[PDB]
RNA sequence: UUUUAUUCAUAUAAUUAAUAGGAUAAUAUUUGUAGUUUUUGAUACCAUGAUAAGGAUUAUAAAUUGAAAGUGUUAAUAUCAUAAUCAAAAUUUAUUAUUUAUAUUAAAUAUGUAUGUGUAGAUAAAAUAAGA
C-alpha cells in the first residue's frame, strides 16, 4: 500500500528520533524561531480542568518553575514529566517520549 | 436513538452528513484564519502608517485573538476523510480508491459502473485517453491546463 | 423494558393542551409516538448536547468542561490536573464571549455568518429550534 | 407491556390487521375533507349521482318569482303522497315524482291531457321542489337524463318555504355499525407482488370515520368521554 | 436493488430504457407544457409584507394655503408615518385655541383628525371632549343630516379601538348603509383593531354587528389579524352569538382558520405574555375554534389511531376463541325471524347449549 | 560369469428520527407556525456478485501503408437483497517490487541505523518501439 508524499493517512506513525545535536532546531519544531508559541500553550476560555496536555505543546521555563504537574498520551495509559529539567527548552513534547 | 430507528443499513453514512459542517465550517472561517495568520506572521513593516512596536503589539493582539476563537475551523483538507456517501466506503484522495470528480469510494465507482447508475465512456486501460492534454503530458499537464484556464488567461485588473 | 430514556416532560401548555385532546390528531402512521429532543428533560438535554460535540467541542473529556475529576483509561484511573494549576504554566489570553462573535460587515466576507462557534448558529427560527 | 393491538401483527383473528399502515391501499392516505355537512346528495357514496348534480334555487330567488312571476319560468312540485300535502306554492303545477320518468317520456298532448297543464319545453327552465329537496333532486336528475336545459332545485323546500316538518324520504343519516367479515369486495392486492390489502370499505368506512366524531360542543364532547380523558385505553403514546 | 433507490435523473439505465428516451434519437422536445399560463396562482406570502403602513391612514388632503398657515402647529401633529414626541394635551389646547381662527369647516375637521389620531396613538384618556364639542352641534344632537368628511369618523373609531372606549358603537350605527354609508370605505387595519377592542370590551352583540356588517360589505376576512380575530371570539358567552360564530367560521379561509387556531392556542399558552391583557377563559370558542379548524383541514389516515380498538367478526371470533358467539349468532337469527313473519310470535327461546 | 528481478513498515477506543417561502408582489404578527411518553436485525455479521489465474485462429500472389489482443472455469475474497448484542480515532505494530561515495535539513511534525569480495534456496515476469 503507498500513499500520497507527505498525507500518509497515519498519523502517529511519525518516530521522533533521538534529538540530534547539529540542528537540534530545525527538527520536529517551527521552521523559524522568530514565530509565536502554538494555541496547546496558552488557556482560551474558563476552562474545568485539563486531563492532559497535547503532545505539540512546546516545552517552557515555567514547566520546570511552576512546578504544576504535565502529562501527555503514550502507549501506556498516561506518560507524567517527573523530575522536569531545563535541558529541554524550545522543543515540543513529542520529541521527549520514544513511543 | 441507538439502533432502534435509524432508516439507513449503514450508520456511518451520517459521517458525510457531518463532514459536510466541517466544509461550512471553513467556508465560513478561512478568511478571518488566513488573515491572522498573515497578520501574525508578517515581520516586515505593515505600511508606512503603521511600524515598530504598533506593530509588534498589533501582531500579537491579533494572534491572541485568533487563538481564543474557540471553535474556528483550521484544518488541512487533505486531514479530513474521504467517504462516499452511499456505501460509507473511505478512499485516500491521490490514489485509485478515491474517484475526484464521482467524489465516491473506487468499490462504489466500480459498483456503478458496472450497473446502470452512471454515464461513463469506457477507454483502455492502460493508455492516456481521449483527452489531448492528457496524451501530451499527462495528469500534470493536465492540471497546468485546468489552472491556466481558471486563472492564467483574465487581464486581473 | 429497554427504555433509553427514564423520564420525559411535554411541551403543550397545560391550558391548552387539556381543551385539544378532545380533538384527535393524526399521528405518523409508521410511527405514531413520537419522541423528539424537546422532550428531553434538561439535565438529558445537556448531557446530549454536551455529547454531541465529541469531536471538536467539550465531548471529549481532554478537550475541557468535562466536570469529571477522573479519567478511567488502560485500567488506570488518573485524576484531573485543575484550572488553577494549568494556569500557571499556561498563560492565560481568555478575552471572553466578545471574541467569538465578528461585526455584522463581516458577514459577507465570513459567508453569512457573526459567532466564530463550533457549532453553526442559523439565523432562522426552525434550525436550531427547541420548542421556543 | 405489549399487546396485540399494538403490535404489527399482519392478520389477527384470521383477517388482515387493520392498524397496520402496509395493510391499506395507499389510495386511502390521499386528503379528503368532511362533508357530512354539506348536503344528502353532495356525499361521497353518492359520487355516482355527482355527475348529474342540478343548479341550486334560494329563498330569496323563490319570493322574487313569487312576487314577480316569469312567463316561461315553470315552478315544478314533486311531493308524492298528497295526504301529506297542504298549501300551495305559487305559480306551481304539481309533477308527481313517481311519475315523472314516464311524464318525460309523453308527448306534449300525452302530457297535457294526462297531467292538466302544457309540458315545459327544453329550454325553458324549470324549478323543483319538494319536502325536503331530496324528491326534487332525484327528479332533477330525471330531467337532466332527459337533456333539459335549465333544471333547478330548491333545496330550501317546503319545510323552508312553510315550516312544515314533513319528510320525504326520511333517511337516517347514521348508519348502523358494520356485523360481519370484512367485504371480500373490498379486498385489494397489488399488481406486483400479489400482496392482498385493504380498502375503505365496509366496517373501515369514511363514513363510520365521519360518524362518531368529536362533537362540535366542548360541554357535549366531556359528558361523551369519562373524566379521565377522552382516550385512555391506548397507551401515552397513541393518544 | 438495494435500500438506497436509484435515481432516476442521473441513471443510464433508466434514461435510456425502453419507457424512456434513447440517444440515439433526435433529442428534441417532448411536449410544450404550459402550466401558469392555462391556470395562475395570486401571489400569497407566507410571511407579512414588509413595506405596508402597518396601521391607519387618515388621508390628510388639507388645502394647501391653510397647510401652510397650520404648519407650525401641523408639525406637532403626525405626518406620514412620522409620529412627533408631542403630548396630546398640548395640541388640544392649541386646537381648542385656534379652532375659531380657522373657520373653514374642511381644514376644521382634518385638524381635529389629526388631533384624535395622535391622541389615539399617545393613548391620552381625556379627548371624548373635542368630540362632544364639535359633533354634536353638526352632525348628531337629534336629526343632523350634515355628514362629515372621512377623516373625523377614522379618527374618531381608531381612538375608540385604542382607548376602548364605549362610543365607538354610535358612529358605527350612523356609519351603516342606511346613513352615513362609510362602512364601504373602511380598511382592513380598521376593521382587525375594531374586533380587537370590541373582544376586549365583552360586547359579544358587538362582536356579532360587526362580523355581520363586513360580511355585508366585503371586508378581507383573510387580512384582518389573527390575534385581533381570536380576541373579538373570545367573548362569545351568548348562546344566540356563539351559534352566529360558528355558521360564521365557514367564510374565512382553510389556512386563515388552522393559523387561528394555533394563534388561540398561543395565546392562551405562552402568548399571555405577548398580550396587553390576559385573554379571559373561554373554554368552549377555543375548542369549536380547534374542531372547526381540523374539520375544514383536510383529512389523514391512521390506521392504528383509527382501528385500534378494531372487534373482529363474530364467525372469527367464534372460530379462534370459545366463546358464545357460535350460538349468539343463531340467536341474531332467531330473532330476525321472529321480527319478520316467518316466525311466530308470542313463542319463547330458551337458551341451545351450555354457558361455559 | 532468450532475458529481468525479489530485505518491503502500524492494524481499532463507546452512541446517528420533522416540514416551515422576506425589498421593487393590491396589505395573513402565519413578527416569533410550541398536542412528551407502545416499541425494538447488524456500536461486530449482508452471501452474494465482481475480480484474480487465464488460453482460441484465418489473412495465395500482386497492390495498399496497409487488412488485425481474446475468454470459461477452478479458486480466493468481499463493504451488496437476505439470520440482535456490538472495529475506525487514544493508532507500535511488525503489511513484495527503496536514493551505494566531487559538493548532502528553508517553511504544515517529516526518519541514527544493515559498509563488509555483491556471494544461497526458492519465486515472479516478458516474445508488445524497439533491435533472441
Amino acid at each position: 500500500r503507498k500513499y500520497p508524499f507527505l498525507r500518509r493517512p497515519h498519523i502517529k506513525n511519525t518516530h521522533s528520533m533521538n534529538p540530534s545535536a547539529p540542528y537540534f532546531w530545525s527538527f520536529m519544531t517551527a521552521k523559524s524561531q522568530m514565530a509565536f508559541l502554538p494555541e496547546e500553550n496558552y488557556i482560551t476560555g474558563d476552562w474545568t480542568g485539563k486531563f492532559f496536555v497535547s503532545k505539540r505543546q512546546v516545552y517552557t521555563l515555567q514547566h520546570a518553575t511552576s512546578g504544576a504537574k504535565v502529562r501527555v498520551k503514550s502507549f501506556p495509559s498516561i506518560f507524567e514529566f517527573n523530575s522536569p529539567s531545563r535541558w529541554n527548552i524550545g522543543k515540543e513534547m513529542n520529541t521527549l517520549t520514544k513511543p | 436513538m441507538r439502533h432502534i430507528g435509524q432508516d439507513v443499513p449503514k450508520r456511518h453514512t451520517h459521517f458525510v452528513l457531518e463532514s459536510r459542517l466541517m466544509y461550512e465550517k471553513s467556508f465560513r472561517d478561512c478568511w478571518l484564519h488566513s488573515v491572522c495568520r498573515a497578520i501574525s506572521q508578517l515581520d516586515e513593516p505593515l505600511s508606512k502608517t503603521v511600524v515598530g512596536t504598533h506593530q509588534k503589539m498589533l501582531q500579537r493582539k491579533v494572534t491572541c485573538f485568533q487563538y481564543n476563537q474557540y471553535g474556528l475551523f483550521k484544518t488541512p483538507y487533505y486531514r479530513l476523510a474521504n467517504v462516499d456517501r452511499y456505501h460509507a466506503v473511505q478512499g485516500v484522495a491521490g490514489t485509485r480508491e478515491w474517484v475526484p470528480y464521482v467524489n465516491v469510494s473506487y468499490w462504489t465507482m466500480n459498483k456503478m459502473v458496472r450497473g446502470g447508475n452512471l454515464l461513463v465512456h469506457r477507454v483502455h486501460y492502460t493508455g492516456w485517453g481521449t483527452d489531448s492534454h492528457l496524451k501530451k503530458g499527462g495528469w500534470e499537464h493536465r492540471w497546468n491546463k485546468v489552472l491556466q484556464r481558471n486563472v492564467l488567461q483574465y487581464s486581473r485588473i | 423494558v429497554s427504555g433509553v430514556f427514564s423520564k420525559g416532560r411535554g411541551i403543550g401548555h397545560e391550558a391548552t393542551t387539556s381543551i385539544l385532546r378532545y380533538i384527535p390528531r393524526a399521528r405518523v402512521p409508521w410511527q405514531p409516538s413520537r419522541f423528539g429532543r424537546e422532550n428531553l428533560t434538561a439535565a438529558d438535554m445537556a448531557r446530549l448536547w454536551s455529547r454531541g460535540r465529541y469531536r471538536d467541542g467539550p465531548g471529549n473529556y481532554n478537550s475541557g468542561y468535562c466536570t469529571e475529576r477522573t479519567h478511567v483509561l488502560e485500567e488506570n484511573t488518573v485524576s484531573i490536573i485543575p484550572r488553577r494549576e494549568l494556569e500557571k504554566y499556561m498563560p492565560d489570553i481568555t478575552i471572553g464571549p466578545k471574541a467569538l462573535v465578528t461585526p455584522v460587515s463581516l458577514m459577507n466576507a465570513r459567508n453569512g455568518h457573526r459567532v466564530t462557534h463550533d457549532l453553526l448558529h442559523s439565523y432562522d427560527p426552525h434550525i436550531g429550534r427547541l420548542g421556543k | 407491556q405489549a399487546d396485540r393491538r399494538t403490535r404489527h401483527h399482519m392478520m389477527v383473528d384470521g383477517q388482515i390487521n387493520p392498524r397496520e399502515w402496509f395493510n391499506w391501499h395507499p389510495k386511502e392516505y390521499q386528503p379528503w375533507y368532511f362533508d357530512r355537512h354539506k348536503f344528502l346528495y353532495e356525499q361521497r357514496q353518492y359520487a355516482q349521482f355527482h355527475h348529474l348534480l342540478c343548479h341550486q334555487v334560494y329563498l330569496k330567488d323563490m319570493l322574487h318569482l313569487m312576487r314577480y312571476p316569469e312567463p316561461y319560468t315553470h315552478i315544478i312540485d314533486c311531493r308524492t303522497s298528497t295526504q301529506k300535502m297542504h298549501r300551495w306554492v305559487p305559480h306551481s303545477l304539481w309533477l308527481p315524482r313517481d311519475e315523472v320518468e314516464y311524464a318525460l317520456q309523453l308527448s306534449a298532448d300525452e302530457f297535457l291531457d294526462m297531467y292538466g297543464f302544457r309540458k315545459p319545453d327544453k329550454s325553458d327552465d324549470v324549478i323543483l321542489l319538494s319536502h325536503n329537496g331530496i324528491y326534487s333532486e332525484q327528479a332533477g336528475w330525471e330531467w337532466k337524463k332527459q337533456f333539459f336545459q335549465h333544471v333547478y332545485n330548491y333545496r330550501g323546500g317546503t319545510n323552508e318555504l312553510f315550516g312544515e316538518s314533513y319528510s320525504d324520504m326520511n333517511v337516517s343519516d347514521v348508519l348502523s355499525p358494520w356485523k360481519g367479515p370484512f367485504p371480500q369486495s373490498g379486498v385489494f392486492v397489488d399488481k406486483w407482488s400479489k400482496r392482498k390489502v385493504l380498502t375503505r370499505t365496509g366496517p373501515f368506512d369514511r363514513q363510520y370515520e365521519m360518524q362518531d366524531f368529536a362533537l362540535p360542543d366542548l360541554e357535549l364532547e366531556k359528558a361523551r368521554h369519562p373524566e379521565e380523558g377522552p382516550r385512555q385505553n391506548m397507551p401515552f403514546g397513541l393518544q | 436493488v438495494g435500500y438506497t433507490p436509484v435515481n432516476p435523473d442521473t441513471s443510464p439505465m433508466v434514461a435510456y430504457s425502453q419507457y424512456h428516451w434513447h440517444y440515439n434519437l433526435p433529442q428534441g422536445m417532448e411536449r410544450p407544457h404550459s402550466v401558469n399560463r392555462t391556470f395562475a396562482a395570486p401571489f400569497q406570502s407566507n410571511h407579512s409584507l414588509v413595506n405596508k403602513y402597518r396601521g391607519v391612514w387618515i388621508e390628510f388632503d388639507m388645502h394647501p394655503a391653510f397647510s401652510v398657515a397650520l404648519e407650525p402647529q401641523l408639525r406637532k401633529l403626525p405626518r406620514g408615518r412620522t409620529l412627533p414626541k408631542t403630548p396630546a394635551e398640548e395640541v388640544i389646547a392649541d386646537y381648542t385655541a385656534l379652532a375659531p381662527l380657522v373657520d373653514d369647516e374642511k381644514t376644521r375637521d382634518l385638524w381635529l383628525a389629526k388631533v384624535f389620531q395622535h391622541c389615539a396613538f399617545q393613548r391620552c384618556g381625556g379627548a371624548m371632549e373635542l368630540w362632544e364639542r364639535y359633533c354634536h352641534q353638526r352632525f348628531t344632537a337629534e336629526g343632523a343630516t350634515a355628514k362629515p368628511p372621512l377623516s373625523l369618523v377614522k379618527s374618531v373609531l381608531f381612538y375608540c379601538n385604542k382607548t376602548d372606549n364605549s362610543g365607538w358603537r354610535a358612529l358605527f350605527d350612523r356609519c351603516l348603509k342606511d346613513g352615513w354609508n362609510y362602512t364601504p370605505l373602511f380598511d382592513t387595519a380598521q376593521w382587525s383593531f375594531m374586533l380587537k377592542s370590541i373582544g376586549r370590551m365583552g360586547d359579544e352583540d358587538g362582536v356579532r354587528a360587526v362580523l355581520e356588517e363586513m360580511l355585508d360589505v366585503q371586508a378581507d376576512l383573510d387580512r384582518v389579524e389573527a390575534r385581533s380575530v381570536v380576541i373579538a371570539l373570545n367573548a362569545v358567552t351568548n348562546a344566540d352569538v356563539y351559534e352566529f360564530v360558528k355558521k360564521y367560521l365557514f367564510n374565512f379561509g382553510e389556512r386563515k382558520v388552522k393559523f387561528l387556531r394555533t394563534t388561540y392556542s398561543d395565546l392562551r399558552g405562552h402568548g399571555a405574555g405577548k398580550l396587553r391583557i390576559p385573554l379571559k377563559e373561554n373554554d368552549n370558542m377555543y375548542y369549536h375554534v380547534c374542531w372547526h379548524s381540523s374539520i375544514r383541514s383536510p383529512r389523514q389516515f391512521s390506521p392504528r389511531q383509527l382501528y385500534f380498538d378494531y372487534t373482529p367478526s363474530t364467525l372469527g371470533s367464534s372460530s379462534h376463541n370459545p366463546n358464545a358467539k357460535i350460538d349468539d349468532i343463531v340467536k341474531d337469527k332467531i330473532e330476525k325471524w321472529k321480527a319478520e313473519g316467518l316466525l311466530p310470535e308470542d313463542y319463547v327461546h330458551e337458551d341451545r347449549v351450555y354457558d361455559r
